């Protein structure tokens, strides 16, 4: 599965979101799950949606309210602790070097950087009312997005799949132009013709105004 | 009633459109001039022949700019409209973004707000951006082709100028090509062979599909046009969306005594090849099919249009309502008809009757009278109709002065005569059977009658093909289409000496005996390798026209006692089948659009707004049979008209205040129902299934 | 719902752009 991908689950592995803020009401994007009863008042951050919850029937909420992911209530949240940095930098190093796991979106149809960059954009607003001083929440938000944007960034292969989406020898499996060999012979000339631009113009976007906290 | 850009634009190219006409009109009075021209006016200049190919260049020298205007124009429209419909049929329905989706619905955008400007003008910039590098993949293109409509007369004055130059065996046999009614102009039909008939005929296969507004292409199959790869740009096909990119290869494909005045004859040449409008009709087709369905009432009123040539049903069928009415209100001649409510003596009555007037036809009006049963209005006319209807198409016996007319070949509901070793009275039935037929079209009913397709094409005299016996028995069609296919196999001998067939067929009971010889010397010729064609055709046109040849001639002879041979031109099978029996099903849509609602109760339960809703309800949950005994107790008919001028009253309920004591009450020849308001839905529901069965 | 349950009386002016059929909707205004 696009899902179980190591360099994917590398990357979002993320320190939970009750370990920086306790029984505060911050502003962040609160997720559902059917399974798990987190229905009416109990809810959990997006690293949990991310690592937690993952063949589930987990969803998002338009009318989100403040919370404080009440997802140890209910569940063995796998997110509660944060391994060695240095280690999964070296890790992330030796498989952009070795692979070719960077060009395989997930199964959102989203590239890697395309991910990492609304993981940042997403980030920037929501860690900016931390407050420095049942489990442990005496811990850092995570600063991990940000590195691993400049990394892949230096980068011939992922920049270049990135930019070369859409196009004939890439195949997004969300879209409609994916599958036509059971059409007629002019619908496949037609729908051959064009090129998709959609994620990359979202990327681009993502990337010029709504990350406008860094130049680098 | 204010200023706008676009009226100005319409008008001025209207008046372009009229000057072109006049210039068509003067070049082609060129080959006669000395005989229409030299002849009668006092007063005319000499022409010579090379005088002529003067003109000639020099009109094809100035039309250039405006028909590479008008041909990019026409390409990007036609490349944006294949491509949405390239990308309805790869898409999911369930998508808002989905080109088959009730949000994309104009007048339900409007209806729902009782988006911003911003947003409308930020994406079709976006879709102007996209559109230029081919980068406009799963997004559905921005356009408004009713602002288009300058456009349309620049294009239909130049079809009109190129249509005017241009007018001044075993597998290749006319048995296996479609008429007409099936092709598309410029196109290339399927292959009748090897493709099945889920995928070429869908109408033969469900034959609900026919509505008024249905289109041709999702009744008779997919065309296709061989255009591809050539360098002219006639010759590819428009796939890029781009205005500038199509006016560049427009442009790039553009800058790459003597003889008598009779043997002068001019061709069509704008871009170096001689130019058909059959093509530019077959390259255009999604765009003339909007045009036509938008731009009728003012665009397709100019003399000469190619929008009422190729018009769909609503054009053909009012103008022959409109001739209909016409010869109706013609002649002041009446006709009285008295009946009972029986089969053997309202058959035998009618055939009397029907004898003794006019034993073509001036009839006016048509009024029916129940012995022993009150009603003198219109819709008597209509019971007496259907009775009718029902009394032939049941099947007991022959009410004696032996076999039943009709039978069912293979589909529901459809129905071909039985000749059964006919006399004088089987004929003298169907000829009643097609004066009746004709009589109800003259006086605008329905009568719940239903044939096949090839017993339309004989009365209205046309030819039939191989493709018609589709919808006279679709199975053994597709084993006869099965055993051509294998016909041409590389074993050859190897199938054909399998099971042995000859030319003798076994015939079935409806049809009459069996062992009956196709070609002369019978049995004992077999299949060769190569007769099977022959042997085909032979069968088709034995079962469809060899067979039932007389009550097919007596039918025609009775249609046209009544109806001459003026009204019956350019008119099709479908259009036929949707004038005499009505649109077949009954819809919800049709019948809400159709009702008005009379309100004389007083009463206020919030302003109504909930009886409305669960009457519609009640409407729509119901069974086709009860819907058809519905409209039965609305106006004496199983069937409804295709359109709103077939009703000469409007259908209306009217509500009544409330009292629940009594059924609604039917007012037929007013098409009226009064209904008594209820509290509850199941009463209602309850009081309308009591009241519908009678 | 959204769909209306009686007779509008056709309401005079008209565009054509009602009469576009069902797969060519989208490509019309009004
Ligand atoms: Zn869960
Ligand atoms: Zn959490
Ligand atoms: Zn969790």
């Amino acid at each position: 599965n696009p899902d179980d991908s190591p360099l994917y689950v590398l990357c979002c592995n993320d320190t939970c979101s009750f370990t920086w803020t306790g029984a505060e009401h911050i502003n962040q994007d609160i997720f559902e799950c059917r399974t798990c009863g987190l229905l009416e008042s109990l809810c959990c951050c997006t690293e949990c949606a991310r690592v937690c919850h993952k063949g589930h029937d987990c969803k998002l909420k338009r009318t989100s309210p403040t919370a404080y992911c009440d997802c140890w209530e209910k569940c063995k949240c796998k997110t509660l602790i944060a391994g060695q940095k240095s280690a999964r930098l070296d890790l992330l190093y030796r498989l952009l070097t070795a692979t070719n796991l960077v060009t395989l979106p997930n199964s959102r149809g989203e590239h890697l950087l395309l991910f990492l960059v609304q993981t940042v954009a997403r980030q920037t607003v929501e860690h900016c009312q931390y407050r420095p001083p049942m489990p442990d929440h005496d811990l850092e938000p995570p600063r991990f997005a940000q590195l691993a944007l400049e990394r892949v960034l230096q980068d011939w292969n992922a920049l270049k799949s990135m930019i070369m989406f859409g196009s004939q020898e890439n195949k997004d499996p969300l879209s409609a132009s994916s599958r036509i060999g059971h059409l007629l012979p002019e619908e496949q000339v037609y729908l051959n013709q064009q090129s998709g631009t959609i994620r990359l113009d979202c990327f681009t976007h993502c990337l010029i105004v709504k990350c406008t906290a860094d130049i680098l | 009633n204010a200023s706008s850009y676009l009226t100005s634009a319409s008008s001025l190219a209207r008046a372009y459109s009229i000057v072109i006409r006049q210039i068509s009109d003067l070049m082609g009075l060129i080959p006669k001039y000395n005989h229409l021209v030299y002849s009668q006016i006092p007063a005319a200049v000499k022409l010579t022949y090379q005088d002529a190919v003067n003109l000639q260049n020099y009109v094809e020298e100035k039309l250039i700019p405006t028909w590479n205007w008008m041909v990019s124009i026409m390409d990007s429209t036609e490349a944006q409209l294949r491509y949405g419909s390239a990308l309805a049929s790869a898409g999911d329905p369930g998508h808002p973004n989905h080109p088959l989706h009730a949000s994309q619905n104009s007048a339900r955008r409007e209806r729902m707000t009782a988006m911003s400007a911003r947003g409308d003008f930020l994406n079709y910039a976006l879709s102007l951006m996209r559109s230029h590098n081919d980068e406009h993949s799963d997004v559905l293109p921005v356009l408004d082709v009713c602002s288009l409509k300058h456009v349309a007369y620049v294009f239909q004055a130049l079809i009109y100028w190129i249509k005017a130059m241009n007018q001044q065996t075993g597998q290749n046999h006319p048995f296996f090509r479609r008429s007409d009614s099936m092709t598309f102009l410029g196109c290339i039909p399927p292959n009748p062979f090897e493709v099945p008939l889920a995928e070429a005929i869908p109408l033969a296969d469900q034959p609900h599909l026919l509505q008024p507004n249905a289109r041709k292409e999702d009744l008779f199959g997919r065309p296709s046009q061989g255009l591809y790869s050539d360098r002219n740009c006639l010759e590819v096909l428009p796939t890029k969306m781009s205005y500038a990119a199509n006016l560049k290869n427009v442009m790039n494909m553009q800058n790459r005594e003597g003889p008598p005045l009779t043997s002068f004859r001019p061709q069509c040449s704008f871009m170096g090849m001689v130019i058909s409008h059959d093509m530019l009709l077959g390259r255009w087709r999604l765009s003339l099919e909007l045009f036509g369905r938008v731009f009728m009432e003012d665009v397709g009123a100019e003399p000469g249009s190619i929008l009422t040539e190729l018009g769909g049903f609503e054009v053909k069928e009012s103008k022959f309502r409109r001739e209909m009415e016409k010869l109706r209100n013609q002649q002041s001649r009446d006709l009285s008809l008295e009946v009972d409510r029986d089969r053997d003596l309202l058959i035998q009555q009618t055939m009397r009757q029907l004898n003794n007037h006019f034993g073509p036809m001036a009839v006016h009006r048509v009024k029916v009278t129940f012995k022993d049963e009150p009603g003198e209005g219109s819709g008597v006319a209509r019971s007496f109709y259907t009775a009718i209807a029902q009394a032939f198409l049941s099947n007991e016996k022959l009410p004696n002065l032996n076999a039943p007319l009709f039978y069912q070949p293979g589909k529901r509901g459809f129905y071909t005569p039985r000749p059964g070793k006919n006399t004088e009275a089987r004929l003298n039935c169907f000829r009643n059977i097609g004066r009746i037929l004709g009589l109800c079209l003259l006086q605008n009913e329905l009568c719940p009658i239903t044939l096949n397709r090839h017993v339309i094409k004989v009365l209205l005299g046309r030819k039939v093909n191989w493709h018609d016996f589709a919808f006279f028995d679709p199975v053994m069609y597709e084993s006869l289409r099965q055993l051509i296919l294998a016909s041409q196999s590389s074993d050859a001998d190897a199938v054909f000496s399998a099971m042995d067939l000859a030319f003798a067929i076994d015939l079935c009971k409806e049809e009459g005996g069996g062992q009956v010889e196709l070609i002369p010397n019978g049995v004992n010729i077999p299949v060769t390798p190569q007769n099977v064609y022959e042997y085909v055709r032979k069968y088709a046109e034995h079962r469809m026209l060899v067979v039932a040849e007389q009550p097919l001639h007596a039918m025609r002879k009775g249609l046209l006692d009544v109806l001459p041979k003026n009204s019956l031109e350019d008119l099709t099978a479908e259009d036929f089948r949707l004038l005499v029996n009505g649109c077949g099903e009954v819809n919800v849509q049709m019948l809400i659009s159709f009702t008005s609602f009379n309100d004389e109760s007083g009463e206020n339960a919030e302003k109504l707004l909930q009886f409305k809703r669960w009457f519609w309800s009640i409407v729509e949950k119901m069974s086709m049979t009860e819907r058809q005994d519905l409209v039965y107790f609305w106006t004496s008919s199983p069937s409804l008209p295709a359109s709103e001028e077939g009703f000469q009253p409007m259908p209306s309920i009217t509500i009544r205040p409330p009292d629940d004591q009594h059924l609604p009450t039917a007012n037929t020849c007013i098409s009226r129902l009064y209904v008594p308001l209820y509290s509850s839905k199941q009463i209602l529901k309850q009081k309308l299934l009591l009241a519908i069965k009678t | 719902l959204d769909e209306p349950l009686e007779r509008t009386t056709n309401s005079s002016h008209a565009n054509g752009a009602a009469q576009a059929p069902r797969s060519m909707q989208w490509a019309v205004r009004n």
